[PDB]
């Protein structure tokens, strides 16, 4: 749905505090402020697109203290009051599967100074100008956001998607869902303990897979890699010469005089503007293809869970019954449910 | 119906005359064309570790062999705004081709149909959309039926009757709390329960909260009423 | 009298739907609404 | 009669088969003649 906003400053990147550097800087005239401008436009977006996917519905729904829904047990997803964010069992789960590289909540000097210096990536970044920048939705929002889908799915079916929550005990919704793909309604009260059973039994199969595999977040934990792997790629071109006598641009100061140390510098400007330039042109292509898939989710929230879906393959394998989402590290996760 | 459309026609009319930004998707298309424009006219004011910018500056001060040098600066600086320019083009004309491949969808599923899928045609069940031109854009005016002032009933999956289970056919069993109808289930419209508006699916011992109340057979009292005619014929004739 | 305020943000307002096994809501009436979208 | 509906005759059809079709009315009205009919014959005897 998201991936991790960077800011740069241009100037920090290329000429990390020399002001002879700065001065040269000046000569490429908007390049540094294109760069910003870019960044800052797929910053915005990755919030927006969480807006599309998430904010679906107008009130935060709850779910009633009796959890009466016809035999279905829905306790794996539902949220979990023993825990500082309210989010689900299977939530939680999702939060292991995928690790992360700042989530942009302050770095505090003490905290990547010494000890840790040696030992760590984004304390790299920093100190040369990179930063992330945190999510304007929380994960604590986006898993009340997906408390409220889920609660209104479970209390009213698909009518708070099209206006107010109208309740509707459990069994009856499953047996418009049976109607919606032509099944008759008396073949799910005739067979509701079943039902009921088998619907338990596959989402205890969710909470055994996911403690099982490692991989099967691969697409999340892709997008993190990939971000990371930008970053640190972006870092190692200040090792580059570039053609100078030196990377060490304070080592180019430190042995030339001010016309020798201009030929220099300006191999090192060239190189690391570049360096910058890719950067971001390969950002701007991947923030397209995180968009595109953030708007393939926001239509799966809307088509799969606020309603019951005749698209085939849309909502999983068989014919849609009804979806519930799970908030996931810069994702989302449908299980879906289908009458098999 | 007509009058609440027309009223409706009407408030878009009032806000298209009252507020300014709402048409910014579009606007932000302009905006980002026009500064990207900008942007490179703005870039010819850069040395590019040049003499000058202006490359008659360079020609009108040095000859051939020191001029070469400094316009290789200025033709270095300046191929590379246009390759900046011309890449940010092509990562937005990609934007705005998912954007009209989208408005293209929506002519075909929301105006050339009426849409099943939720919120695909606006807020609410679609009953259909309008297409309206824009600069740049295309605007869709979507009409849906929303429900609106909702009552609690109590309810039942199920009927029993003559020991047999009863289903709605169309629609939903609700009671007011002391009789027991069906209603189609998206407006309150409340009928007798008969076995015209169910059907029949085994006896009563399966479904979870079924409840007890009579089904009526309007063939019952279309015979009901012709077993009293023949009574009145049988009992006229005991005359002879 | 006014001044730049910060805050957490709503998210939007909270509703205990009324659910029961068996109790239903049912629309008696309807209103016919039209929304723009707008697209490039 | 309440699970089918009625189209033509069976000659354009590739592929139908002979079966019975009920009338659940049939009997509903069949029981009803020999209502009257019980009736009939009990009011003979005067
Ligand atoms: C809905 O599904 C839930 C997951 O299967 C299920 O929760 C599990 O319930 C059992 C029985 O209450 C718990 O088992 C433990 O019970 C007590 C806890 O103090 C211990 O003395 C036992 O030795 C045993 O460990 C599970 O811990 C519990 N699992 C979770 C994750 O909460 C619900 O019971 C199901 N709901 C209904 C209505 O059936
Ligand atoms: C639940 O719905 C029931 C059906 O609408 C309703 O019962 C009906 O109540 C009205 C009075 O409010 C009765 O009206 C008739 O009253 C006498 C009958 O002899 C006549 O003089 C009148 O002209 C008029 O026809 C209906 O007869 C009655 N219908 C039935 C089938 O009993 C209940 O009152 C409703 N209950 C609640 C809790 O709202
Ligand atoms: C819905 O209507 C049903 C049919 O009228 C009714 O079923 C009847 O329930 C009673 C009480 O359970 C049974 O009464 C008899 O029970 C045993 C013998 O079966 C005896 O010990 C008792 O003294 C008494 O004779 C009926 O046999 C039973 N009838 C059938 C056909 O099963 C339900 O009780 C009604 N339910 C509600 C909630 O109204
Ligand atoms: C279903 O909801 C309708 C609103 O969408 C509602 O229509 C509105 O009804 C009221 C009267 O009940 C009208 O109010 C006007 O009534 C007279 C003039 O006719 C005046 O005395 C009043 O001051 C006022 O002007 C509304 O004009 C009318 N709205 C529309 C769009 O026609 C229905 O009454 C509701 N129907 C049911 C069965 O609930
Ligand atoms: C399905 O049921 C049909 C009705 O019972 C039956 O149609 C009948 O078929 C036979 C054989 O083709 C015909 O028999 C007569 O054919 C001619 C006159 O039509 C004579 O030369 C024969 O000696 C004999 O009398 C019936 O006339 C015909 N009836 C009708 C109304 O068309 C089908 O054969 C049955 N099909 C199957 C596959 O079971
Ligand atoms: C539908 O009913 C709910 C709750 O059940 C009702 O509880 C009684 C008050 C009475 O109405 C019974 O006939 C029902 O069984 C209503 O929810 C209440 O709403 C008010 C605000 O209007 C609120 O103060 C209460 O706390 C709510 N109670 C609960 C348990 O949620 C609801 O208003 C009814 N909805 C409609 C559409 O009429
Ligand atoms: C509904 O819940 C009540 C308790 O509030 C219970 O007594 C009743 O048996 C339940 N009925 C159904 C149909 O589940
Ligand atoms: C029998 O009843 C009819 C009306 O139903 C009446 O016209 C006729 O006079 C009656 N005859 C006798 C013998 O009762
Ligand atoms: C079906 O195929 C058989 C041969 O296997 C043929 O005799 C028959 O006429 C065919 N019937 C239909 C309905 O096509
Ligand atoms: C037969 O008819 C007489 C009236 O003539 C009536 O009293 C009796 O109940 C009838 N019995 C039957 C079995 O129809």
């Amino acid at each position: 749905v998201s991936m991790t906003k960077t800011s740069v400053d241009c100037t920090m990147y290329i000429c990390g505090d020399s002001t002879e550097c700065s001065n040269l800087l000046l000569q490429y005239g908007s390049f540094c402020t294109q760069l910003n401008r870019a960044l800052t436009g797929i910053a915005v977006e990755q919030d927006k697109n969480t807006q599309e996917v998430f904010a679906q519905v107008k009130q935060i729904y709850k779910t009633p203290p009796i959890k009466d829904f016809g035999g279905f047990n829905f306790s794996q997803i539902l949220p979990d009051p023993s825990k500082p964010s309210k989010r689900s069992f299977i939530e939680d789960l999702l939060f292991n599967k995928v690790t992360l590289a700042d989530a942009g909540f302050i770095k505090q000097y003490g905290d990547c100074l010494g000890d840790i210096a040696a030992r760590d990536l984004i304390c790299a970044q920093k100190f040369n100008g990179l930063t992330v920048l945190p999510p304007l939705l929380t994960d604590e929002m986006i898993a009340q956001y997906t408390s409220a889908l889920l609660a209104g799915t479970i209390t009213s079916g698909w009518t708070f998607g099209a206006g107010a929550a109208l309740q509707i005990p459990f069994a009856m919704q499953m047996a418009y869902r049976f109607n919606g793909i032509g099944v008759t309604q008396n073949v799910l009260y005739e067979n509701q303990k079943l039902i009921a059973n088998q619907f338990n039994s596959a989402i205890g199969k969710i909470q055994d897979s996911l403690s099982s595999t490692a991989s099967a977040l691969g697409k999340l934990q892709d997008v993190v890699n990939q971000n990371a792997q930008a970053l640190n790629t972006l870092v190692k071109q200040l090792s580059s010469n570039f053609g100078a006598i030196s990377s060490v641009l304070n080592d180019i100061l430190s042995r030339l005089d001010k016309v020798e140390a201009e030929v220099q510098i300006d191999r090192l400007i060239t190189g690391r503007l570049q360096s910058l330039q890719t950067y971001v042109t390969q950002q701007l292509i991947r923030a397209a293809e995180i968009r595109a898939s953030a708007n393939l989710a926001a239509t799966k929230m809307s088509e799969c869970v606020l309603g019951q879906s005749k698209r085939v393959d849309f909502c999983g394998k068989g014919y849609h019954l009804m979806s519930f989402p799970q908030s996931a590290p810069h994702g989302v996760v449908f299980l879906h449910v289908t009458y098999v | 119906i007509a009058n609440q459309f027309n009223s409706a026609i009407g408030k878009i009319q009032d806000s298209l005359s009252s507020t300014a930004s709402a048409l910014g998707k579009l606007q932000d298309v302009v905006n980002q064309n026009a500064q990207a424009l900008n942007t490179l006219v703005k870039q010819l004011s850069s040395n590019f570790g040049a003499i000058s910018s202006v490359l008659n500056d360079i020609l009108s001060r040095l000859d051939k062999v020191e001029a070469e040098v400094q316009i290789d600066r200025l033709i270095t600086g300046r191929l590379q705004s246009l390759q900046t320019y011309v890449t940010q083009q092509l990562i937005r004309a990609a934007e705005i081709r998912a954007s009209a491949n989208l408005a293209a969808t929506k002519m075909s599923e929301c105006v050339l149909g009426q849409s099943k899928r939720v919120d695909f045609c606006g807020k609410g069940y679609h009953l259909m959309s309008f297409p309206q031109s824009a600069p740049h854009g295309v605007v869709f005016l979507h009409v849906t039926y929303v429900p609106a002032q909702e009552k609690n009933f109590t309810t039942a999956p199920a009927i029993c009757h003559d020991g047999k289970a009863h289903f709605p056919r169309e629609g939903v069993f609700v009671s007011n709390g002391t009789h027991w109808f069906v209603t189609q289930r998206n407006f309150y419209e409340p009928q007798i329960i008969t076995t015209d508006n169910t059907f029949v699916s085994g006896n009563c011992d399966v479904v979870i909260g079924i409840v007890n109340n009579t089904v009526y057979d309007p063939l019952q009292p279309e015979l009901d009423s012709f077993k009293e005619e023949l009574d009145k014929y049988f009992k006229n004739h005991t005359s002879p | 009298s006014q001044s730049i305020i910060a805050y957490t943000m709503s998210l939007g307002a909270e509703n205990s739907v009324a659910y029961s096994n068996n109790s239903i809501a049912i629309p008696t009436n309807f209103t016919i609404s039209v929304t723009t979208e707008i697209l490039p």
